[PDB]
């Protein structure tokens, strides 16, 4: 939500 | 052509001429200015009046200045002596080591590769690096998605995949930098400097710097990429080479794209992106391919917006790449280096009917390993390593084998790593990870593969650990 | 000569506003002195506002543009088979010119009522998961649909592929005129593309139409239409003819580009508010005329890419609109390994039932009926205890099923042969096995068949359906080569 | 009088008159085409120019072009003889039949019957569907509509009620085809044929077609519901017999209308669609109705865009209805059929002193009890059952099996249930679901309900289960 | 007329979304610009005006009123939605309505928490 | 004046959001275009052309430096919005704060987790 881009490339395992 | 200024609205400047309209494109020179103000040519209002994006800033600009048509778009120095050097957008030195000294310019704007150019197949381009060439193989004028930042070794990959590039490939390349922090650009270029990839003094440089930084104007850097392309396009239409081009990042590209758009007042689309999103793109992307003469390989660093990987920015991305290296924080502090994630990176390639069935089995063998361990990882913390198997003993073992087998050294970090590097082939490459597949070295110990080359480096190391 | 001819007033955004040109008509072709094409769009007042089919960065201020008295068309007929053209038909194959001898406007509109007929002829895709679950009939339109690479033109090609076994026939009613069209993607995939569709010898019967990532949007928005004309000739000559959209999407985003600059007021994701007639236009054009129209027929299977699954997006809803099914390939069973990746619930075909062949109806249609029952009981819980001897034997076939549904690409197989290898699933001869072991049985009691019993096949194909002796023969043929089959 | 052609921009074409300019709504044939051209007066932009909006493709029109007023709106063949054929949106007949021969023609636009007009009979209209006979019973002269996102069984609902209800009416009815798909046009027609509710031999025709589908420019989209619409209500006024209208899709027609708005030049309201959107509706569903003079059961399927039942076009448009069967993806995928969802389907009918208090008082047990269930979903969905009480879990067993006992199989959905269809009198519904209710079943398992005509059935499934 | 004759009146306006909407056809066929969600910047004045004429007048006046009760058609429940708000904001209280209420047997479907009345019990009989 | 004198400076922007406001509302009333939350085409570029000079100079140049400290103000936590996106894009770290962190006694508020620095032990003394 709100700050997850702070995280980041997290679901980068999918694209 | 001399042309007068007939308005200056931002980054934006109008440009009337008498006699003869600048197509769009062109690149027009401001008269009576201290630097260099190059204004590019977007649109024909009608009246004889152009309609222009400036590449740097439009301040103390007066309606009636003198315009130059310099009768073609931005043109750039390309060649040889480009290596090692820093470069402005419109081909223009920024390291203060004199006059870029080319035979040839190379016109920015350029169009793909016809597809009677077009190769017709696909061929695995070896960088040396374990996981990459054994998990997720780059593809020959494919793009790589580049995910992680810092703390993990993306610089030092970034320039061990140079290294590697001149060595097994002969190939030069190219490093564009859109929407570069001054402050990480000038530390990219000492970095590269100490690690050999940059000569000041001699003529051994393998890599030509291209430098969009963040205060300048989105039309600046949203051609910085375009400037780069150029430049590799060379090393491979004018010497057929394998260039490598870097393009950080690819985010900051689309960016600027759409300030450019909005400024051109054009009406925005979903999320704001400009209309123009998915051409924007293509026009570029699709310049870097395979053609007969050689081919371009790009590695571009993305950066997902909310961590929305359906947000259109990522997601129109996509749409180019041929496989993605995740730079992992987690792996890092397994101290295990390069940082790649085994089980999220990925690519298209890894297809028996394109590397092979020996090399597809492998990895697809690397990988569930790998998964299976994966799971047991929960098991063993709680109710302890031992209600394991003779088999699920030997997954373990195994992959805790392969996860170090997977990591490896750098020449680029041999300067003070005080390790010399290694450069693995594919065929060692397949063979090692083959073998403890196979079980061969079940009896050797996990260290023995710590940072290590081919497998005949995890037998010798195993000697002198007794 | 302001009549017939008109100097550029102004070149932006695409959109080149002429003086002059008071004799075009709207949708009418006219040519730029760098010998650039466009169409008439706006008929106004004082000025003609047209549409660019390639760069803009050539037109300038003061061109002339000369009229060429066409609405918008282009080359149609055999002579296309085996060509890679552009949007415009213009061949790039560098194979030089193409001989065509008609033409045929892009926009024409589709066929009423009166002229067509239920489809009722298969058009087999070789796909055992499609040519037994989900039927598509010759003159139907049957909608693609999945996230990025899931297997979407995989299905496409199969099909194209597929088709030799009738091209390189007898029959002309049994032949099927491929026609495979490009929007947005890369060249480097279009030319591998035919490089695989040419070592198949399949492109002696196919057509390509494109119009890539770098073409100029109005390229990739026109090519569909294009395609689809070429198309129409077969249709319209008692001929056969199969299109591949691929991908609407990408259209879709390429027609918004162009919509959004001339400023037409963006809607629902931006796009513009015709978006739906974009693709309905299109996609009505593929039918199945009646015997007194030539009984020829234009199938479509466009592609449409979701984003996450979301099957309720504006575009992908639009499109399901449209065509008469959908065959939604699932990111889920793609990596768990089910290739091809078909949603067996989700999926549909509209008309096609009484397309679909009398041997398939036999076995297939036992097929979704035991499937309907393993859908129920085959969870996401991976761990689950479970009891009930039925229920555990539905959910046994299931696996068995499943596995038959699993295929390779560039293998299309004889209809003949699908029914084969589903009979003996279907019929239990592999309930007594490990489905580990399914891919492997089908191979090799597959390759059995081919080989020492093309008589029975013959038969099956050839009748149409499953005759009794057909039946009692099979059911040996596959007893005594299960009694025969190494673990 | 003899306009020319001043402006054409997709189908709104601007005509400049010198002698007389028509009126607002009046049809103008344009001069020199292969086929009839209709073009309706939508405005006067003063200077003597009308902006119109043309019934068919513009391709080919030419500045300068002469039009000629034909001095009144579009008028189309109403009477009988219209019975059995198929016709277009200008009236011309498009079954290659030959002209249609009526002594009367009658213009599209007409006004809405006044409020003396209106009646307040209230007739329960029973389907032998399940859910609509229980929970939202249509009426007779009333207006129905069935919304449903795309590929949800609108047109599968309108065909099964023209099946149940068309067949057996003894009056007429009038099909209109509205932007959807023309091989439905043509699969009605010779089914319409086969029935013999169409015989091309006798005046024995019950129903008359009109269509303009998925193919036809906006503009004859925009009019078809009119034409479709015009053709009824001479059956109702003209003639005194009640009438049966079926429309699919009427959400064509406003889309429509959205198509050919902006370039009428109109700031868009919301989501893009015209500013008119809500009075466009209104005048035209405004003429959808029963009257003192005649009786129109109207039956409109409704499609809503991305499945969004707040989108302006679907929204606006249950304020006029007595019955709506909203139609649910969700359900669809669960397998149930029709997809009806039951706590958001609604008819004015259902009041006590009209379908009594028994059909009141079961409905209402119904939905208590299905939205209870709805409400103990979020807990179903982390933690299942297990921690339900044992009352609760009592309300999802019942639920289930209601839920289940909902569905149905329709003759016209046979080769896809895989059932034979059935028609459960309201009685046997009412019953059926008492029973449920009132705990008669607990012991039955759930799929013993799902796909069944009467209860009766529900409790053999259950032994054929075993 | 009744309220300014010591009269007593009572008004329903049902429902004020389908006049904003018609509102907003008429404004933006004048052009004038369109505003938050399409409607003319206006839209609360549009109603505020409006509900403001509903009132009790003092003895001096004839002690007549007026007394008005406005519709107002939410989506999805949402009261929080703008043009609900505004609605909100002018009137002495609300009377909100859920289905979930209504088909869980409670109906009237009141919602007691989100409903309120500015009057108080100053409205009310002192029995009640 | 002191970066350049070999003199070291600190520089706070309280609030860059504010600024950015500023110039909107400058940007849409000389009528340039808007963009997403209705900000100029060039909004990123002024921040970027701002937060670049600041810099770290070699002792060439008198090694004296300005260090930037500019402020953000988020909204519901949303750094993803427009302007946070920018100046997040353009700095070499962020420190985090929160609210739910504040009230739960966590004071200064830091969200230790999502803060960072680029910079890193680079800065760190040995002892630290
Ligand atoms: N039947 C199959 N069996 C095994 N692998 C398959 C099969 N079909 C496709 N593949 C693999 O799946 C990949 C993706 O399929 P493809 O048809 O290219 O998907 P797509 O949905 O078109 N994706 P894209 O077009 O890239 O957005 C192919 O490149 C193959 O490697
Ligand atoms: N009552 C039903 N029973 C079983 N299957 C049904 C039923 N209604 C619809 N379906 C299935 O769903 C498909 C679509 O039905 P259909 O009535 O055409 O939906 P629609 O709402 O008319 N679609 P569209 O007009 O494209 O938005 C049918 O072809 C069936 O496969
Ligand atoms: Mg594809
Ligand atoms: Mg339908």
């Amino acid at each position: 939500x709100a700050x997850a881009a702070l995280x980041g490339a997290a679901x980068a395992g999918l694209a | 052509t001399t042309g007068r200024i007939v308005a200056v609205i931002g980054a934006v400047v109008d440009v009337q001429f008498d006699e003869g309209l600048p197509p769009i494109l062109n690149a027009l020179e401001v008269q009576g200015r201290e630097t260099r103000l190059v204004l590019e040519v977007a649109q024909h209002l009608g009246e004889s009046t152009v309609r222009t994006i400036a590449m740097d800033g439009t301040e103390g600009l007066v309606r009636g200045q003198k315009v130059l048509d310099s009768g073609a778009p931005i043109r750039i120095p390309v060649g040889p002596e480009t290596l090692g050097r820093i470069m402005n957008v419109i081909g223009e030195p920024i390291d203060e080591r004199g006059p870029i000294k080319t035979k040839q310019f190379a016109a920015i704007h350029a169009e793909a590769p016809e597809f009677v150019e077009m190769s017709v197949e696909q061929e695995i381009l070896v960088t040396g690096i374990k996981v990459v060439d054994l998990l997720a193989p780059y593809a020959k004028g494919g793009k790589i998605g580049l995910f992680g930042g810092a703390g993990v070794g993306k610089t030092v990959l970034i320039m061990e995949l140079i290294n590697n590039v001149a060595k097994a490939h002969g190939g030069y390349s190219v490093f564009a930098g859109v929407g570069e922090r001054t402050r990480e650009g000038n530390d990219l270029y000492h970095e590269m400097i100490e690690s050999g990839v940059i000569n000041l003094k001699d003529a051994t440089s393998k890599v030509a710097l291209v430098y969009g930084q963040m205060n300048e104007p989105p039309g600046a850097r949203a051609r910085v990429a375009l400037t780069g392309l150029t430049v590799a396009e060379y090393f491979r239409d004018q010497e057929g080479q394998d260039v490598l081009l870097f393009i950080d990042n690819i985010f900051r590209f689309t960016q600027a794209g759409s300030e450019v758009s909005a400024l051109l007042g054009r009406i925005p689309s979903a999320v704001g992106y400009q209309p123009t999103l998915a051409t924007d793109m293509g026009t570029m992307q699709e310049r870097i391919t395979t053609t007969k003469k050689g081919s371009i390989t790009s590695v571009q660093a993305i950066y997902v917006p909310a961590d929305d990987l359906t947000d259109p920015a990522p997601a129109t991305t996509f749409a180019h790449l041929d496989a993605t290296t995740v730079l992992s924080r987690a792996i890092a502090e397994l101290g295990i280096y390069p940082a790649v994630d085994p089980l999220d990176s990925t690519s298209r390639i890894m297809d028996p009917n394109i590397v092979g069935s020996e090399h597809y089995d492998v990895a697809r063998g690397v990988q569930k390993i790998l998964q299976d361990y994966k799971s047991l990882q929960d098991i063993i913390a709680i109710l302890g390593m031992d209600e394991l198997s003779e088999e699920d003993k030997l997954t373990v073992s195994r992959a805790r084998k392969i996860q170090r087998f997977l990591s490896q050294p750098f020449q680029v970090a041999e300067v003070f790593t005080g390790h010399l590097g290694k450069l693995v082939p594919l065929k060692e490459t397949i063979k090692g990870f083959q073998q403890i597949l196979a079980g061969e070295y079940d009896h050797l110990p996990e260290q023995a593969f710590y940072m290590v080359g081919p497998i005949e480096e995890a037998v010798a190391k195993a000697d002198k650990l007794a | 000569d302001l009549e017939e001819t008109g100097r550029v007033l102004s070149i932006g955004d695409g959109i080149a506003r002429v003086h002059g040109l008071r004799n075009v008509q709207a949708e009418e072709m006219v040519e730029f002195s760098s010998g650039l094409k466009g169409m008439s769009l706006n008929l106004e007042p004082d000025n003609v506002g047209v549409v660019v089919f390639g760069n803009d960065k050539l037109i300038k201020e003061g061109d002339i543009v000369k009229r060429t008295g066409a609405i918008v068309d282009v080359p149609v007929g055999e002579e296309l088979l085996g060509r890679v053209v552009d949007a415009l038909g213009n061949a790039i194959d560098g194979k030089g010119p193409i001989g065509s001898k008609a033409r045929r406007r892009v926009g024409l509109k589709a066929p009423g009522i009166i002229p067509r007929i239920s489809v009722r002829e298969p058009m087999q895709t070789g796909i055992k998961a499609v040519d037994s679950l989900v039927p598509i009939g010759r003159g139907q339109r049957e909608l693609i649909i999945g996230d990025r690479q899931t297997g979407k033109t995989s299905i496409a090609i199969d099909t194209i592929i597929n088709q030799k076994r009738f091209n390189d026939g007898t029959d002309e009613k049994k032949k099927l005129y491929c026609i495979y069209v490009a929007i947005g993607q890369k060249r480097s995939t279009v030319a591998q593309l035919v490089k695989r569709l040419t070592d198949a010898d399949a492109m002696k019967y196919t057509i390509v139409v494109s119009a890539t990532a770098s073409d100029a949007a109005p390229l990739q928005y026109l090519a569909p239409y294009s395609g689809c004309s070429m198309g129409e000739y077969f249709r319209d000559n008692g001929k056969h003819a199969l299109i591949i959209y691929d991908d609407l999407s990408k259209q879709a985003v390429a027609y918004r580009q162009m919509s959004l600059l001339l400023r037409r007021p963006p809607g629902r994701e931006a796009y513009p508010g015709d978006v739906f007639y974009l693709h309905s236009r299109l996609l009505e054009r593929a039918a199945k005329m009646n015997d007194a129209f030539g009984g020829g027929s234009l199938t479509a299977l466009p592609v449409i890419e979701t984003q996450a699954g979301d099957v309720s997006a504006y575009i992908p809803t639009n499109v399901i609109s449209i065509t008469d099914g959908q065959i939604f390939l699932e990111t889920e069973l793609f990596y768990k390994g089910i290739r091809p990746a078909i949603n067996v619930g989700l999926s549909v075909s509209r008309v096609g039932s009484a397309a679909q062949t009398r041997a398939m109806k036999q076995v297939a249609g036992t097929m979704k009926l035991e499937l309907a029952q393993y859908r129920e009981v085959a969870a996401f819980a991976q761990f689950g205890s479970d009891l009930d001897a039925a229920t555990q034997q539905l959910l046994s076939r299931g696996v068995r099923l499943t596995e038959l549904l699993k295929q390779g690409q560039y293998s299309p197989m004889a209809i003949e042969e699908q029914v084969a290898v589903i009979y003996a699933g279907v019929r239990g001869y592999l309930d007594k096995l490990e489905p580990s072991k399914i891919t492997k049985f089908e191979n090799a009691f597959l390759s059995h068949v081919i080989s020492q019993h093309q008589a029975l096949l013959g038969k099956i194909r050839t009748d149409g359906k499953i005759s009794e002796e057909s039946d009692a023969k099979l059911k040996e043929i596959v007893t005594n080569f299960l009694a025969g089959f190494e673990a």
